RNA sequence: UCUUCUG
């Protein structure tokens, strides 16, 4: 039952019906270059650069497209040396 | 350098940049002899 | 193949 | 934020498990100290396994909420999920 | 190599100012040659132009010292006689 | 045109940045081999050859990634660069300098895949989570790559020319990715349907079912030759359940081996009588069947699909949800081996005695059939008079379209369950359906009885030519045999205007295999691409990348697909 | 503790064949003798084939696979060679090997066959089975074959070039009595050759302390070797397999005591 | 001369028509060979009705 | 030239217009087996696209009986629109009808 | 043109796509073959 | 294309065998009686020489390319 | 391409060993043989012979892979018996019933041919 | 009869005729199910054969022809007119359906070895390679001869000891992969001598030269085109199948010795699942073991017309039974590895087995580092171009799934096409970089200070240029 | 740019 939640959840967010396709995908205000992977393509570009839209690059696609971490899973956290832990225990080598 | 003939199977030598016409029949399909170094095959 | 209610 | 009120969830995710010991391994490979006696262990990815069961990983998870705030939970500090 | 490493945060979308295409493009006073081979091989202010990009594998184009690899490539500008609508 | 290359998949935004050619994968046919654990695959050796991993230079590893280097490319377990610290390669295959061989920490040596390397397997189309699994690598001196046959049903693959992508992870962070998230024991029960992915299969299957009989008896030194082939033997001989006159063990006996731990789990076989739970000898199965295990312990039953396959309250799934991943990978090797191993001595066949029937199930066959076209001639003379009424909400055509499909609906079915009593126990078509492992009653019905109404977009076989299907056909003949039915069976063989409709049907079933692939695959993308940023915060809220909530907790109950598992309220149901 | 005497008597024996019944032994010796039969009976047949000169239609990989396949007369020298890898000389020598040389050629209308007798050994006790002939090709007029070929000793488990045997029969419970193959329908079957039961009777009666013994066996040979031979040379062999096991295992035993 | 045209092989304007199976293993042709088809620029084309 | 290129090609029309040429025509003869050969000698396509799903062009029709083989199809994005003759069917020449 | 050889002919290589000095091994360009990529009539049209 | 030595499923040299199945059959034997005679027993055997086609005779119908 | 040479069945690789003798830990007095480039033929002998002794508790071999060329043997005997004693027996007393089969089979030949 | 119709005009001259050329091959097609007889048809065109009895004379790419092909032991009368007979594709196999190790799981099939010794399905694959000395070139002139290293300034280090002077290898030497078969050499015009335009075999070919022709070809300048052959041994990836649809590579080869054997020594030659024969439901393949197992003892080729009426599977089996066999085909198997009877009885017989053209050599490709694409600086594609497998979309899908974030980035940008860019900070538009200069200026801006290095595939940065050529201006800023 | 296969 979650997969078939969050579907209908996804589609019912917003108030009005979202249809899985082009026009009620590319309607929610996501990322320009999320939009363009799925379906548009250039126009949804061509729109984004008339009107000075900004890529927030918080998206998954977004990421995946320009080589970054993806803000996935293992990438959700970002993992930081402890000099303290590091000073203790034995350093063998 | 010896070109069998296809017609009339008579070994032509043709040197290099020569044109490739078997003398005593014209044709001009030749093919290359079978090359004097051996090779072992395993009867498997 | 079988029948109709079946498969073809 | 505060070392208080920490919200997140206490045990490791499987997602924190497979980069922190892959992090570590790496460290190891490139003659970082180890934490563990290794018992003839030569592959890093098993040493880091080892410090990991004791607890040793010098390695703090900073977990990003979704608000923007941040918390800083050690590897020690959580449970493992195994 | 000096500049630090960066990753992007965020991707501003606009359209390019013919000014700001004026300045950037390395090619001075436009393509004025329709050919693209001038001296033999190179057509400055030409389609194929030694500053806009690296040529037959070993050259280096005039800009930087890309060796087929390091240059990311440089653009050129083209001055319409007069203005065209964009489709 | 720019708009072009861009707007078109396999231009620049999709065919050439949302996937890619990558470098380090390999591709080639796969074979079967029961031999090799679940997470093992069989790697040839020129493409683990081709393929390398690069490995930096500790203190620990030098001596073995020297040994490596001297051997070079063309030995196998060889090494085919190095790269140093400053970032030169010395591609060994060209003379290396003896100095340059020489190796310090911080150097690169790029090893041969060897054996328990971590690799990812791919088979296309990828349709689920489970089509990409982390695999070790055992190399194999044969050209093809070989992987577990349990592992085939999550990839939805057989060996009749498939082929499967190598792709190998070329650092140790992405390794241990692979390791502790994809490997093929972490993987075994998918959360889309809280039920095992993977299950016993073909051979394994139809002889688990013979080997958990009764009746199998195993002698001092077929019990041996078993034990020997189990893997987490305890080194101690099980008692034999039957002591006196002669030690003889039974087939539950020694699959209670197998069985991991202590793992407490109570099923039905397929055969099990429907009134045997309420009567009498209800826990004394006469059948055999209501498979108990207990204390991990096989007391009765005959282990079948639905022990030992790919569904909820499966020996398999309880198994992954009790005892752990490990266990349970080594229980599936296990059941593989050891049940094979016994199959040598009992075997498996399919011969034309199996489809053959007594004369006198053939005889009812023919009865069924003969009674049966004379009811749908009485319904054809009945609206032929006009005597037949119609349906409400169905024109007379429709109606007596319905009547007669249903006489012959209920013929041919009384023909299949004719046939399938006619079945002996030895008859292997019964095995193999009882067991689950292929096949199915239908199967059996049409094998031996009747192959039944062949019809085309949901009607019997239409009127190609004018008023009548088949010019040797009478016009407006909407009897038996003129509209489809085909009345013998495969073995007897179909006569040549029933081989045409039969042809007509196996039409439309391979039409409608081409059409869903398409459709089916734009679905699942359009789906992927409207919910591919939905993830779990760390507030455990269900979030996209705009960071709407569209879920509060996940599932509305903040727990993942895989742990649940069936239950019954038992609060619900009883009277006050 | 100890092995089990057995016994042979031979029914049959001919050129090609002999029938032997081997009593008072176990189902896996028995096993393993008929194994050792196919697989580990060294015989001497072509191993290397240098083609001079091939204008036959078959190609020349084609015509050494067929020479590989012709059966050479083996009886006696085949102890006596040694194999390839054992032999100090490089290649191919008198003592390692037998020389086989082949040249015909149709000048004849007439299609040539070309038979194994055109096969000319320099050794005389390797000959190939011929004292019809096996056809090696057929050459039309105007084409010739010239090879020479090198034979060497080897048995059934690298190639089946080297299988001693056509076919091995091996049998035991002819009537089925210890019931090691349940019949559904016990009437159908056909009765064995060796049944001793009664027509009526279609099984024997289980058994059950009885064991596998009495085994019945038809080893039928190519010409390579004489029927017999085939068998006294497994024996030998397998013995000869058990004794280096146990002397690696008694290196074995002492080094790690 | 107007142009040539290309024949498909064993029809009745090829040269192998109407010839005995010796003749048409003399010419190196198949005497089992269907016909049928075109050689054109050296590939045998086959038109698809 | 005109009949050369059409045939190597497989576009049935002139060189400089290809709009109305219609591909698929004039295949390279399959030589992996005799059968394959005489297979490709009488094969018949069915004009109608490949990419287009719906179903009725694609289903053994009635009339097919004895003039195209019900079984010889290729399975996959072409079933049904590929077609092979039966044994004893012979496509008519064509006559005149003064 | 390798650092430490100088005036070495550097081998060419089809596997990888790269020049290769000989006497030492090292590979000088890395991928530097990638895919390496009428006149007589008329002129430059 | 030419009679193989050695049938397949045993080993028993068939290829001997071609020339006299041709000639008994020939001699009016009925296929099985000349398989009898040649002493093929086994299906096996069998099976190689009925099922044999040679094509090495169509093959030697063509001129040789070297005279 | 990848196909293994044939002679690498029976042959000795330089520096592999025929047998390797490795106790087993998880049962007393018991021992695990592993032959290398050995298939089925020796290995059943070589078990059946160690089940007939009364004082093998365990006789059995397994081929770990088909591919590849190598027994596992496992014996365990009672107390005053050894593992390795029980596979030297077996191979003395396989040893022995072969020869004296080759001594009848000589003799049988001998009979049948003039007699 | 019970009057049906009393006034037929025409009937038909055998029911059998409905079937085509690939359909007729079929034996008992009416015991089969339909898209079994549907799949026949398409793998019997795969099959491997004397495709022409010219074929010597033929330099065809791509031929196989299978050494020794076998006429049907169990034949439809219709056969006769296509040829089947004189020309066949595939041999007659002892096959066995039964479980044995494992191995013939799913659709494998487990062959015997030792009949693969003896040429069982053993086939030649011939390659043809054409090249064509071409003298059009205003300066350019593709003479052929043996480059030589010094001589031609382009050059390569595979072997070109092969060729001969005439550049052409000779015919019976063998051709490992990466070998020269033809040397070719243009002319350079020195603009201010050589680049090299050799023809290199196919990797892993490893075949001999079997005949090099020389002429001239319809434009007039020199032709060659070499035949390469190679002998193919049956493997264990090869693919075989049956005349009723059931196709499955094999799973392994044991020898004689330890495949299951009759009492009579007869060992299948190849071992099939009887798991496939239930779902799929093709009987015929089962009557035709039948049939053919009495035509080999009977000597008559069986016939297997669709509609015959005179032939059953009864009067089959009793004919069976008169030859000594169980009447129902079955067989008392024995282990080859132990020797003892297997428990049940495996139905063993004779049946027609053909070899598809798809063969695991020909099918396997690794990728290691390999040669890039010039437009988007990526792996390549296919076997020919050592060309890496693609990491589709739905694959990218999968790996999101799992959540290994860092496998998906090796995957998709550091294995494919890492490149770095420099990009200046105050405008997200990239910046000229002189990295031996150490010199990093921008303009538009006449900024050198703030400028950034930006790790990004370089399909991004194509897509960024070419978005920025249609005016659109994709500014990454850092921030 | 095409066609033909393989799943
Ligand atoms: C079982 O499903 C598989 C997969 O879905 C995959 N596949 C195959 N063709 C396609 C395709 O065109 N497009 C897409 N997207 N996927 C495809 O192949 C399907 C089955 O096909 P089949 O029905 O022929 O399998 P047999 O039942 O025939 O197996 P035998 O007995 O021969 O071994
Ligand atoms: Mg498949
Ligand atoms: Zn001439
Ligand atoms: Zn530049
Ligand atoms: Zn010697
Ligand atoms: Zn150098
Ligand atoms: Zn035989
Ligand atoms: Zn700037």
């Amino acid at each position: 039952y979650r997969h078939l939640a969050l579907l209908c959840d996804t589609m019912t967010c917003r108030g009005h019906l979202m249809a899985i396709t082009r026009h009620g995908v590319n309607r929610q205000d996501t990322g320009p270059l999320m939009k363009c992977s799925f379906e548009e393509t250039v126009d949804v570009l061509m729109e984004a650069a008339a009107h000075g839209e900004s890529d927030p690059m918080k998206g998954v696609s977004e990421n995946i497209m320009l080589g970054q971490l993806a803000p996935a899973g293992t990438g959700c956290f970002d993992l930081l040396l402890d000099a303290e832990k590091c000073k203790y225990g034995m350093e063998i080598p | 350098m010896i070109y069998i003939c296809g017609e009339c199977h008579t070994e032509n030598e043709i040197k290099s940049r020569d044109p490739i016409r078997c003398r005593e029949c014209g044709y001009r399909i030749m093919y290359k002899k079978r090359t004097k170094r051996l090779v072992v095959f395993d009867a498997r | 193949i079988w029948g109709i209610g079946c498969n073809p | 934020q505060a070392n208080q009120k920490r919200i997140t969830t206490p045990y490791m995710t499987k997602y924190e498990r497979a980069r922190v010991l892959g992090t570590r391994a790496l460290q190891i490979a490139m003659c970082a100290p180890v934490m563990v006696e290794l018992e003839g262990e030569t592959d890093p990815l098993l040493i880091a396994m080892k410090e990991l069961k004791a607890r040793k990983i010098p390695i703090i998870i900073r977990r990003y909420l979704p608000d923007g705030s941040y918390e800083d939970w050690g590897v020690d500090e959580l449970i493992i999920s195994d | 190599s000096a500049c630090p490493l960066r990753t992007i945060k965020r991707v501003q979308f606009g359209v390019l100012s013919p000014d700001e295409l004026k300045r950037m493009s390395v090619t001075e006073g436009g393509i004025k040659y329709p050919e693209t081979t001038e001296g033999g091989r190179p057509k400055l202010g030409g389609l194929m132009d030694p500053r806009q990009g690296v040529i037959e594998r070993t050259g280096r184009c005039q800009t930087c010292a890309g060796n087929m690899t390091e240059c990311p490539g440089h653009f050129g500008h083209i001055e319409l006689a007069k203005p065209v609508f964009h489709v | 045109s720019l708009k072009q290359r861009l707007k078109g998949k396999e231009g620049r935004v999709r065919g050439n940045l949302m996937g890619k050619r990558v470098d380090f994968s390999a591709r080639t046919v796969i074979t079967p081999d029961p031999n090799l654990s679940i997470d093992q695959v069989g790697v040839p050796r020129s493409i683990a050859a081709n393929m390398t991993f690069a490995e930096i230079v500790t203190p620990f590893n030098i001596d073995r990634l020297q040994e490596l280097v001297r051997r070079g490319n063309s030995q196998y377990p060889g090494a085919k660069y190095i790269i140093r610290d400053n970032g030169d390669r010395i591609d060994l295959r060209f003379h290396p300098k003896p100095s340059d061989l020489h190796l310090q920490t911080g150097y690169k040596v790029e090893r041969h895949m060897c054996d328990g390397d971590i690799v990812i397997f791919n088979r296309q189309p990828t349709l689920h989570k489970m089509s990409m699994m982390g695999h070790r690598v055992r190399i194999l001196p044969w050209s093809t790559f070989r992987l577990n046959l349990s592992v085939t049903t999550p990839y939805n693959a057989d060996f009749d020319g498939d082929e499967m992508n190598l792709h190998l992870p070329q650092s140790l962070e992405t390794r241990a990715e692979i390791q502790e998230l994809a490997m093929v024991p972490r993987m075994i029960v998918t959360p889309q349907s809280n039920r095992p992915v993977m299950g016993i299969v073909q051979d394994t299957l139809t002889a688990v079912r013979k080997f958990t009989k009764r009746d199998v008896f195993l002698e001092r030194g077929e019990v041996m030759n078993l034990l020997m082939f189990l893997s987490t033997w305890d080194g101690k001989v099980p008692q034999p359940a039957i002591l006196k006159p002669r030690p003889l063990w039974t087939g539950k006996q020694i699959f209670s081996l197998i069985i991991p731990g202590h793992i407490n789990c109570i099923r039905t076989h397929s055969t099990h009588p429907d009134d045997e739970d309420s009567g009498p000898y209800k826990h004394i199965s006469p059948g055999d069947t209501k498979v108990v295990v207990e204390n991990g312990e096989l007391i009765m039953g005959i282990l079948c699909k639905k022990s030992l396959g790919t569904s909820a309250g499966s020996l398999v799934h309880i198994s992954y949800l009790e005892m752990g991943h490990d266990i349970t990978r080594l229980f599936y090797s296990n059941i593989q081996t050891v049940i094979n191993n016994w199959l040598l001595i009992e075997g498996h066949t399919i011969g034309i005695g199996d489809s053959i029937a007594d004369s006198k199930t053939y005889q009812d066959i023919q009865n069924t059939i003969k009674k049966a076209k004379q009811d749908v001639i009485e319904v054809i003379e009945k609206a032929h008079n006009n005597e037949l009424e119609p349906t409400p909400g169905n024109t007379l055509r429709q109606t007596f379209e319905n009547q007669v499909n249903r006489i012959l609906n209920d013929a041919r079915d009384k023909t299949g369950s004719s046939a399938q009593k006619s079945l002996s126990e030895y008859n292997n078509f019964k095995s193999m359906v009882v067991s689950g492992a292929k096949g199915s009653k239908i199967n059996i019905s049409q094998v031996i009885a009747v192959v039944g109404q062949q019809n085309v977009e949901g009607k019997r076989i239409p009127f190609g030519f004018k008023h009548r299907t088949l010019p040797h056909f009478i016009k407006d003949d909407y009897g038996p045999e003129s509209r489809g039915f085909v009345e013998n069976s495969y073995l007897a063989g179909l006569t040549p205007t029933e081989f045409f409709f039969h042809a007509m049907g196996g039409r439309e079933g391979l039409i409608d295999t081409a059409v869903k692939t398409a459709e089916t695959g734009y679905i699942q993308r359009r789906l992927i691409k409207s919910m591919e940023s939905v993830m779990v915060k760390y507030d455990a809220t269900v979030r996209n990348s705009i960071n709407q909530v569209v879920q509060l907790r996940y599932g509305e109950d903040g727990l993942a697909g895989e742990s649940v598992e069936f239950q019954n309220l038992a609060t619900l149901k009883p009277s006050n | 503790p100890y092995a089990n005497q057995p016994t042979v008597r031979i029914t049959e024996l001919t050129d090609e064949n002999v029938k032997f019944i081997i009593e008072n032994t176990d189902l896996a010796v028995a096993n393993s003798i008929r194994r050792v039969f196919i697989a580990e009976v060294p015989i001497i047949a072509i191993d290397w084939v240098q083609i001079d000169a091939n204008s036959s239609v078959l190609h020349d990989e084609f015509i050494a696979h067929r020479l590989g396949l012709i059966p050479l007369t083996s009886d006696d020298i085949v102890d006596k060679l040694q194999y390839s890898r054992d032999c100090t000389c490089e290649e191919f020598c008198p003592e390692c090997s037998v020389e086989f040389t082949l040249d015909v050629r149709c000048n004849e209308d007439q299609t040539r066959h070309v038979t194994s007798r055109d096969l000319i050994s320099n050794s005389p006790r390797v000959i190939p089975v011929t004292s019809d002939d096996i056809l090696i090709v057929k050459l039309r007029k105007g084409q010739e074959l010239r090879l020479r070929a090198y034979a060497k000793k080897g048995f059934g488990k690298e190639h089946a070039k080297w299988n001693p045997t056509a076919g091995v029969a091996f049998e035991y419970d002819p009537d089925n009595a210890l019931r090691h193959t349940v019949y559904p329908k016990p009437e159908e079957w056909p009765k064995s050759e060796y049944s001793e039961l009664d027509e009526d009777e279609s099984q024997a009666p289980y058994d059950p302390n009885g064991k596998p013994e009495r085994f019945y066996y038809n080893v039928e040979s190519c010409g390579s070797l004489r029927p017999e031979t085939i068998v006294l040379s497994a024996l030998s062999g397998l013995k000869k397999k058990l004794s280096d096991l146990q002397t690696q295992l008694s290196h074995e035993i002492q080094s790690d005591v | 001369f107007i142009g040539k045209i290309p024949i498909m092989l064993r029809s009745t304007y090829c040269l192998l028509n109407g010839l005995t199976d010796r003749d048409l293993c003399e010419l190196n042709e198949c005497p089992l060979d269907p016909g049928g088809y075109f050689i054109i620029n050296g590939s045998e084309k086959v038109l698809i009705a | 030239d005109g009949l050369k290129y059409s045939l190597a090609t497989g576009n049935w029309g002139d060189q400089k217009k290809a709009h109305q040429a219609r591909a698929g025509v004039s295949q390279v003869l399959n030589r992996l087996t005799f059968a394959s050969t005489l297979s490709h000698l009488r094969r018949l396509n069915s004009p109608i696209g490949r990419d287009g799903k719906l179903a009725k062009p694609r289903q053994l029709h009635n009339t097919l009986w004895g003039m195209v083989c019900p079984a010889e199809t290729p399975e996959g994005h072409a079933v049904g629109l590929v077609k092979n003759l039966a044994l004893m069917a012979y496509i008519s020449v064509g006559s005149q009808p003064s | 043109t390798c650092p430490n050889h100088p005036d070495a002919i550097l081998v060419e290589d089809y596997r990888a796509g790269d020049m290769i000095c000989p006497e030492c091994g090292l590979v000088v360009g890395d991928r530097v073959i990638d895919v390496g990529s009428n006149p007589l009539l008329s002129d430059g049209d | 294309m030419i009679i193989p030595v050695r049938c397949f499923t045993c080993g028993k040299i068939v290829g001997n065998k071609w020339e006299a199945y041709l000639g008994l059959l020939q001699a009016e034997y009925t296929e099985g009686d000349a398989l009898d005679a040649l002493g093929l027993k086994r299906y096996c055997c069998r099976r190689m020489l009925l099922a044999h086609v040679d094509l090495i005779e169509k093959l030697l119908n063509y001129a040789p390319l070297e005279k | 391409m990848n196909a293994p040479p044939a002679f690498e069945s029976f042959l000795l690789f330089e520096g592999e060993k025929k047998i390797t003798i490795n106790k087993d830990t998880k049962v007393p007095n018991a021992c695990l043989f592993t032959i290398n480039k050995e298939d089925h033929t020796l290995g059943n002998i070589i078990k059946s012979q160690l089940l007939k002794d009364p004082q093998v508790l365990f006789a059995g071999y397994k081929v770990p892979h088909p591919l590849e060329h190598k027994i596992i043997i496992r014996v365990q005997t009672t107390p005053d018996y050894s593992p390795q004693e029980a596979f030297t027996n077996a191979i003395t007393d396989l040893i022995s019933e072969l020869s004296l089969l080759e001594e009848r089979f000589r003799v049988a030949i001998k009979d049948k041919q003039e007699g | 009869e019970v009057a049906y119709c009393s006034t037929y005009t025409h009937c038909e001259i055998h029911p059998s005729m409905i079937l085509g050329v690939c359909a007729s091959i079929i034996p008992f097609p009416d015991h089969n199910q339909s898209p079994r007889n549907t799949y026949q048809s398409a793998m019997g065109k795969q099959a491997m054969g004397v495709y022409i009895t010219n074929f010597h004379v033929r330099m065809d790419t791509l031929a196989h022809v299978l050494y020794y092909p076998q006429k049907p032991l169990v034949t439809t009368r219709s056969m006769e007119y296509l040829r089947f007979r004189e020309l066949p594709a595939g041999i007659n196999s002892i096959v066995a359906i039964a479980s044995y190790t494992g191995y013939n799981q799913e659709d494998s099939v487990i062959m015997n070895r030792s009949a693969v010794d003896r040429g069982f399905f053993r086939s030649v694959f011939y390659r043809s390679y054409k090249e064509q000395e071409s003298k059009k070139g205003f300066d350019q002139e593709e003479v052929f001869e043996k480059p030589t290293r010094e001589t031609c300034q382009g050059m390569r280090h595979a072997i070109y000891d092969k060729l001969d002077d005439d550049g052409l290898i000779a015919p019976g030497v063998r051709v490992s992969g990466d070998d020269v078969i033809i040397g070719k050499t243009v002319t350079l015009p020195e603009n201010e001598t050589k680049r090299d335009c050799s023809t290199f075999l196919r990797t892993s070919e490893t075949g001999i030269v079997d005949q090099v022709m020389v002429t001239l070809n319809q434009e007039g300048y020199k032709f060659c085109k070499i035949r390469v052959r190679s002998v193919r041994i049956p493997q264990i990836g090869d693919k075989f199948a049956s005349r009723h649809g059931q196709k499955g590579t094999c799973g392994i080869q044991y020898r004689q010795e330890d495949m299951p054997f009759t009492c009579e020594g007869i060992t299948p030659d190849i071992i099939i699942n009887p798991h496939a024969i239930p779902s799929r439901m093709t009987i015929g393949h089962l009557i035709e073991c039948l049939q053919g197992k009495v035509s080999a003892n009977k000597g008559e080729i069986g016939d297997a017309t669709p509609f015959n009426d005179a032939v059953n599977v009864q009067k089959i089996s009793n004919l069976l039974s008169d030859y000594g066999y169980h009447l129902r085909g079955n067989e008392v198997l024995y282990n080859g590895f132990t020797g003892r009877k297997i428990t049940s009885q495996i139905f063993i017989g004779p049946t027609y087995y053909q070899r598809l053209k798809h063969m695991v050599d020909d099918k396997i490709h690794s990728r290691a580092r390999g040669p890039i694409q010039i437009l988007n600086r990526q792996p390549m594609e296919g076997r020919s171009r050592d060309g890496g497998l693609r990491f589709g979309e739905m694959e990218r899908d999968c790996q999101i799934a799992h959540g290994a974030a860092q496998f998906l980035r090796e995957r998709l940008f550091e294995a494919s096409d890492p490149y770095q860019v420099h990009v200046c900070n105050l405008c997200g538009i990239m910046a000229i970089a002189n990295t031996r200069t150490h010199t990093y200026e921008c303009r538009g801006c006449r900024n050198k200070t703030q400028i950034s290095l930006v790790r990004m595939p370089y399909a991004c940065k194509l897509l960024f240029q070419e978005l920025m050529s249609m005016s659109i201006a994709p500014r990454m800023m850092s921030v």
